[PDB]
């Protein structure tokens, strides 16, 4: 595929994860094609696999060809069948229900500044068991539910959370040699205020606990880490998810000798 | 899972 990634996940044993929270650094990346390119980072909850795949998304996102322009926009998502015939962006179908109008589905964000102002996203996502319902919460203002009646999978809780960036290089180099950007741009490496970050990577438990997983707890995902990379950073409060890059310049040259 |  033409998707790149910089993610964690944390694998649960079964489907009994009542909610999870992301707290985003927000930036603007560039993007090399911006016909088709996009660039995003967010969380997956998910519950199922294959054609039964149901998720919860949220973050947020550059992508021109569905919002209008290149600023980084707060965005959902959600799937019932393994994103094959169910789901769609924002409000753009029947499926999430927004309660207050407060924060606005597609809102323009605030992005950080390169080794100065930094600005975050945080999203808190709750499962309601009288319900099934998930709620989400925009830095603590309720924003609206992905009901359980969209659902099949996901209704009792969730089995999988993940986190971090996404390209969707629409050059065709398979994400592997464009200088469409993932995070601020940089590797995680240059760390707080120059590479982007994920922190509060916290999830419910069955019984309504919040658990802080270590960062051996989480697998990661970058099969294109000369591009895009992530790096744990712990701090003595909470663990950090540094993600992104530059993407590859393409300056391959081979001939056969 | 969902997004990788
Ligand atoms: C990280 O996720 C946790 C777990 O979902 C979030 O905790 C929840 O936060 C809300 C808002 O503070 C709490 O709601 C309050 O409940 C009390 C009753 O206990 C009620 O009197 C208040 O009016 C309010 O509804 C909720 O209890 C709490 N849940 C747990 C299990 O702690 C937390 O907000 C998330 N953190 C971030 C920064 O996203
Ligand atoms: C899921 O697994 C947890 C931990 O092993 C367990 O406490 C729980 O009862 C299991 N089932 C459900 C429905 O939560
Ligand atoms: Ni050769």
């Amino acid at each position: 595929t033409n998707h790149q990634y910089a993610v964690i996940a944390y694998f649960y044993g079964n489907a009994s994860l009542q909610g999870a929270n992301a707290t985003i650094n927000i930036w603007e990346p560039n993007l090399k094609n911006p016909n088709g390119d996009f660039s995003l980072t967010q969380i997956w909850i998910s519950a199922g696999s294959g054609s039964s795949l149901n998720t919860i998304e949220a973050g947020w996102q550059v992508y021109p060809g569905r919002t209008g322009d290149s600023q980084p926009r707060f965005f959902i998502y959600w799937t019932a069948d393994g994103y094959t015939s169910t789901g769609c962006y924002d409000l753009t179908c029947p499926g999430f229900v927004q309660t207050n109008n407060y924060y606005a589905i597609g809102m323009a964000l605030q992005p950080s500044v390169y080794g100065g102002q930094q600005y975050e996203l945080n999203e808190s996502i709750q499962r309601d068991p009288a319900t099934g319902n998930w709620w989400l919460y925009l830095w603590g203002t309720v924003v609206g539910y992905w009901p359980a009646s969209i659902y099949n999978s996901i209704t009792n809780g969730a089995d999988t959370v993940e986190w971090g960036g996404e390209i969707y290089d629409s050059s065709g180099t398979g994400g592997f040699h464009t200088t469409t950007q993932m995070g601020s741009g940089h590797f995680p490496t240059e760390g707080y205020g120059k590479a982007s970050y994920v922190r509060d990577l916290q999830c419910v438990d069955t019984y309504g606990n919040v658990i802080s997983p270590t960062a051996n707890s989480f697998q990661g995902i970058a099969p294109a880490p000369n591009c895009y990379n992530y790096q744990f950073q712990q701090g003595s409060s909470e663990l950090y998810l540094f993600y992104g890059g530059p993407g590859c310049q393409a300056i391959a040259h081979h001939h056969h000798h | 899972g969902g997004g990788g």
